[PDB]
């Protein structure tokens, strides 16, 4: 098969600022038969360009597409918070019809600090002799964030669930969230259990606990 | 499953090109501009030539592309019933190649008699001339030029034949000159794709090479200008007459040369996602342009006679090998370094001829070819023993009435009998085998579907300018007859019979195979309206 | 105008066979060429297959070669794939996509349904509400929370309020763990607004037949 591999993997932009992603094909690829496919999260891929510098209906003049052989470029002159997505290239020159790996676009802003809130497990779980205590981390940026679990003083690195969210469409920030799950039983031999999150806005942590005490 | 292709790209194009030019481009289309009053002879002629003739040459580099086959086994496999139009289109231009292949060896003639300083078709004081010989063309009929004594009464000695009934004996430097012919066509065709497809890149690009040379000859000489001027000087009132319709319908058909299966068998060479659509627009439009110039290069040099030799431009203005064998030819005689026009006009005129047999024997060779296993091993003994036919029987074309022979075949042959087969071609394509379908291959092939135009034209548009077209021509009809001489009407029987036999072939191969397969009737229809594998 | 619309698809065991179908509207459907392109849950786009106009030239990756089998319906404007002996590898979302011209690329693309290929049994969901510390200094505003656990196939759907309040609402995607997924939301409110109104969370998971409404309370 025809390889499409994509560059880069991740792209962050300022809007107003201009990006350029690549599409490098293993075999030669007609210059007509080369295309773009952008996708949004959440949804259907749409068509963006085709035949390599032509724009889809309802796509706008700010986008356009150069190449021919093995190297293809898609090209924003000015971005738009409207304009991140993932974009795929594609070529139609024979079977079977591959897509490239894809470059993921998103936004870049300010930096800001995740507001952190830890819960306990609640009192209907631990009926069912579970216990799990999630803590969140909402509205960073950059999206790189690390969680660490104290049960008293002690860091616990088992049993954690860490989920992200995608871009925000709006305040283009990110969130997470980090679940520690224990059993009834080894959770009540215990106290004070403390998240805390590392990122990039403080060189100190910040602390979220609480004790069974309160 | 295993077939070769052409060693290149260009070959093909070469070999469509050259097929498709021929010798019509340059006698026929510059006298109907003429004749029908000038560029505005150009909207009839575009407009058949768009919707008419383009989209059934687009149609057969189609289905030759696609089916991969000769003509008799492609229109087998796509509407089994109607298989005989491969027959019927396969036998058209094996009558065609009877005469058509003689207009090479008068080239040939003129080009072995233009070694000399002084050109023998100048004077009147020579041995073949009579009292009535006149330096160049007038009105009087029992009066001729130098250049048509000599070619009447030297090289074709036609005054020795009182009609086709008799031919009167055998023309030896003429047989020679048809076998020296027929030597090159096997030669060329002997080997196949491999060998024809690079000898075209000479037939067919040498005539450009003569003509830019003869338009730039022509173009600088004394009232060049003044035959431009009755070359295409717009008169608008020709375009309301019926016949002027049917003389642009028949000049495009014959010129872009679809229906002989010549497109068909050169397009089974192709790799299936070649794109033909891009080589069918290319070709149509190479073809008339040449035409388009070649005017050009025939009427500033009737203009130069008009003006510096005292004719009229009525009599010089000519049609068929008239024009090429003795009207241009006598104005070459004229002017200085007259050797050197003459040699690479006739040498033109050969080459314009040779690449355009060359596919009507492919259409055949091809043909016969996927048909027959035997005869694809055997190939070269093949063409061997069918040339031989040919000769053979081109012996009656070399005769001293030999001229009569030609001109029963210049008409019945081919023209109409092509119409009618064409006629089929649309309607089963498009109203058996499907538009659908077709329209679905092509987009496998080529990536896209054709136009709505496209399929407008050859569901509708082109199946009735035929047979309207068709239709008008048998009511203009009159009995075959060359100058003072009379066709008998058996001759005119032995045409029909020559032009009726391909035709027939319609019904008859439909008629068979219907009664052949087995069942009640209507399950007959389905199963020969199956394509296929289908 | 142009809607394609994949239908059918869900959980089925590794070995066995699903049929998914696309309904087409608003265009001539015996026009246009069709194919199948999933995206694997890494977000990959592969296509899967193609069916002419006619239906009569057909191309398939040899990914799913001899297993899958593309069908196509004129008459009644519906796109087919037929699978069988399913492996996890075929796990994703399928999509619906036209069409005709090689050049043009694909024009139109379907909402897309979602296939998994699983030896996990369906489970149904434990949902949990979440209520912050107590007695803590309550700011402005306050995050609350709900912890869906332990179920499996994808997916669920959570809404808050019935799907009232769509504002401060964060819900993270979920993760598979040990053939179950996690997945968890949280809601920030004015201190004003909460408990001083009712805050439910509201969880479906239609596979294992759950409707569950979580309010949260201080206790
Ligand atoms: C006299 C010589 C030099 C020029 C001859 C004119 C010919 C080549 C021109 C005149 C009108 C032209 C056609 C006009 C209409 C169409 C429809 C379009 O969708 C395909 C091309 C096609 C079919 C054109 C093909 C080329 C055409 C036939
Ligand atoms: C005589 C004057 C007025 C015109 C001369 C016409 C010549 C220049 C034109 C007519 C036909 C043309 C050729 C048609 C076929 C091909 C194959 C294509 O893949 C490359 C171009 C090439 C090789 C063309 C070159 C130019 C060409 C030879
Ligand atoms: O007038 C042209 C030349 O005619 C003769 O040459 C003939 C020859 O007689 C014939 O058998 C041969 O096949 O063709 C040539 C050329 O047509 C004369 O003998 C020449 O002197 C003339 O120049
Ligand atoms: N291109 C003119 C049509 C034509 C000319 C010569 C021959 Cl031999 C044939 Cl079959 C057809
Ligand atoms: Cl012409
Ligand atoms: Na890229
Ligand atoms: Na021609
Ligand atoms: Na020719």
């Amino acid at each position: 098969e025809n390889v499409l591999t994509q560059s880069p993997a991740i792209m962050s932009t300022s809007p107003g600022e201009k990006v350029t992603m690549t599409c490098r094909a293993s075999s030669s690829v007609g210059s007509s038969y080369l295309h773009w496919y952008q996708q949004k999260s959440g949804a259907s891929p749409k068509l963006w360009i085709y035949s390599t510098s032509n724009l889809a209906s309802g796509v706008p003049a700010r986008f356009s597409g150069s190449g021919s052989g093995t190297s293809y470029s898609l090209t924003i002159s000015s971005v738009e918070a409207e304009d991140a997505a993932t974009y795929y290239c594609q070529q139609f020159s024979g079977y079977p019809l591959t897509f490239g790996s894809g470059t993921k676009l998103e936004m870049k802003r300010a930096d800001a600090a995740p507001t952190v809130s830890i819960f306990p497990p609640s009192s209907e779980q631990l009926t069912s002799g579970g216990a799990s205590v999630v803590c969140f981390l909402n509205n960073f940026y950059p999206k790189d964030i690390n969680v660490k679990w104290k049960i008293e003083g002690s860091e616990r690195q088992n049993g954690v669930l860490n989920s992200w969210t995608d871009q925000d469409s709006k305040d283009s920030t990110y969130s997470m969230s980090s679940t520690l799950t224990l059993t009834k039983d080894e959770y009540e031999r215990h106290n004070s259990y403390t998240c805390e999150a590392t990122h990039k806005t403080s060189t100190s942590p910040i602390v979220k606990s609480f004790n069974r005490n309160e | 499953d295993e077939r070769e292709t052409w060693s290149g790209k260009v070959d093909f194009l070469l070999s469509v090109i050259g097929f498709a030019v021929d010798l019509a481009n340059v006698w026929r289309f510059p006298y109907l501009c003429y004749k029908n009053g000038g560029g505005a002879f150009l909207v009839p002629y575009g407009i058949m030539l768009a919707v008419g003739g383009i989209p059934l040459f687009y149609m057969e580099l189609a289905l030759g592309q696609h089916n991969r086959k000769g003509a008799i086994t492609c229109w087998g496999r796509l509407v089994p019933l109607f298989k005989g139009i491969g027959y019927a289109v396969v036998l058209i231009a094996f009558y065609v190649g009877f005469y058509y292949n003689v207009i090479i060896a008068w080239s040939l003639r003129f080009f072995f008699a233009s070694f000399t300083n002084s050109l023998p078709w100048t004077s009147c004081n020579n041995i073949w001339n009579t009292p009535n010989c006149r330096p160049f063309e007038g009105h009087v009929e029992g009066f001729q030029s130098a250049a048509s004594e000599y070619f009447n009464r030297y090289i074709l000695e036609l005054n020795r034949s009182e009609g086709i009934h008799d031919l009167g004996a055998i023309k030896w430097d003429m047989a020679l000159c048809l076998l020296i012919v027929y030597l090159i066509c096997y030669f060329s065709l002997w080997k196949g794709i491999s060998t024809s497809g690079k000898v075209v890149w000479f037939t067919a690009l040498f005539p450009y090479a003569v003509l830019l040379i003869l338009l730039i000859r022509g173009l600088t000489l004394p009232g060049s200008f003044l035959g431009i001027q009755y070359y295409l000087t717009p008169n608008f009132s020709a375009i309301y007459k019926a016949e002027v319709w049917v003389d642009a319908a028949t000049q495009v058909f014959f010129s872009l040369g679809p229906g002989f299966g010549v497109l068909l068998a050169y397009a089974s060479y192709n790799k299936y996602h070649n794109n033909v659509y891009k080589d069918a627009l290319l070709t149509s439009f190479i073809n008339s342009a040449t035409s388009f110039i070649a005017g050009f290069v025939i009427f500033s040099v009737l203009g130069y006679m008009a003006h510096t030799l005292g004719v009229r431009i009525e009599d010089v203005a000519t049609e068929g090998p008239g024009l090429v064998f003795v009207v241009y030819p006598a104005a070459i005689a004229t002017m200085p370094a007259s050797t050197f026009w003459a040699l690479i006009f006739f040498m033109m005129l050969a080459t314009l001829g040779l690449d355009s047999s060359f596919g009507g024997m492919e259409a055949i060779i091809t043909a016969l070819s996927d048909e027959f296993p035997k005869i694809k091993r055997n190939r070269e003994l093949f063409v061997a023993g069918l040339f031989s036919l040919y000769f053979v029987v081109g012996l009656a074309s070399c005769t001293q009435g030999g001229f009569y022979f030609f001109h029963l075949l210049d008409r019945y042959a081919a023209g109409y009998s092509i119409l009618v087969a064409v006629f089929f071609e649309a309607i089963a394509v498009s109203w058996i085998y499907g538009t659908n379908r077709f329209s679905e291959d092509i987009r496998d092939m080529i990536g896209f579907p054709p136009g709505r135009y496209w399929q407008v034209c050859w569901r509708f548009v082109a199946p009735i300018f035929l047979l309207f077209i068709t239709v008008y021509g048998l009511i203009g009809y009159e009995p075959l007859t060359y100058a003072d001489y009379v066709y008998p009407s058996w001759a005119n029987a032995l045409g029909w019979c020559i032009a009726g036999s391909s035709v027939v072939m319609i019904p008859a191969v439909a008629i068979f195979k219907l009664l052949s397969t087995p069942g009640s009737l209507r399950q007959r229809f389905t199963i020969l309206t199956t394509p296929w594998r289908d | 105008e142009v809607q394609l619309v994949e239908s059918g698809g869900g959980l089925v065991k590794p070995g066995g066979s699903l049929k998914l179908s696309c309904a087409a509207s608003g265009f001539t459907f015996s026009s246009y060429a069709m194919s199948w392109v999933r995206q694997s849950p890494e977000k990959r786009l592969e296509w899967v297959a193609e069916i002419s106009s006619g239906g009569r030239y057909i191309y398939y990756s040899d990914t799913v070669t001899g297993r899958f089998t593309i069908s196509r319906d004129n008459a009644r404007n519906i796109l087919h794939l037929e699978m069988s002996s399913l492996r996890s590898e075929d796990t994703a979302m399928y999509y619906c996509a036209r069409g005709e011209v090689r050049q043009r690329g694909f024009d139109y693309w379907g909402q897309g349904t979602t296939l998994t290929v699983s030896s996990a049994k369906t489970t149904a969901p434990s949902v949990y509400p979440l209520a912050p510390v107590c007695g803590d200094t309550t700011g402005s505003s306050v995050t609350l929370g709900c912890l869906v656990k332990g179920y499996f196939p994808e997916p669920v759907t959570l809404t808050w309020n019935s799907g009232s309040l769509s504002s401060g609402v964060h819900t993270f995607p979920a993760v598979l763990q040990s053939d179950l997924y996690t997945l968890s939301s949280s809601v920030t409110v004015t201190s004003s607004t909460w408990p001083s109104q009712s805050i439910t969370c509201n969880v479906a998971h239609p596979a294992s037949s759950t409707k569950v409404d979580k309010k949260i309370e201080p206790r």
